[PDB]
């Protein structure tokens, strides 16, 4: 189930541990455009959200 | 260092080493003007000692 551009969903992640390789490992993409952050950085990293 | 990858870091880099420097010209540019202030009152108090 994925919601309207308006009206969007919005999911609140917390207290896990995130292997985002999970994602871009996926074959299905166009973008992976990450802004103020890198792909490959994402698995060093820690977030206060 | 560790959010954004190596190439998309140095642009960044650069604007920082800009800045640190454009910091301590001036820096180093006040003191160069305190310092001859500073010889020319000493060479007055040696003139009246």
């Amino acid at each position: 189930r994925f919601a309207s551009v308006y009206a969007w969903n919005r999911k609140r992640i917390s207290n896990c541990v995130a292997d985002y390789s999970v994602l871009y490992n996926f074959a299905p993409f166009f973008a992976f455009k990450c802004y103020g952050v890198s792909p490959t950085k994402l698995n060093d990293l820690c977030f206060t959200n | 260092l560790s959010r954004l990858d190596p190439p998309e870091a140095e642009v960044q880099i650069d604007r920082l080493i800009t800045g640190r420097l454009q910091s301590l010209q001036t820096y180093v540019t006040q003191q160069l003007i305190r310092a001859a202030e500073i010889r020319a009152s000493a060479n007055l108090a040696a003139t009246k000692m």
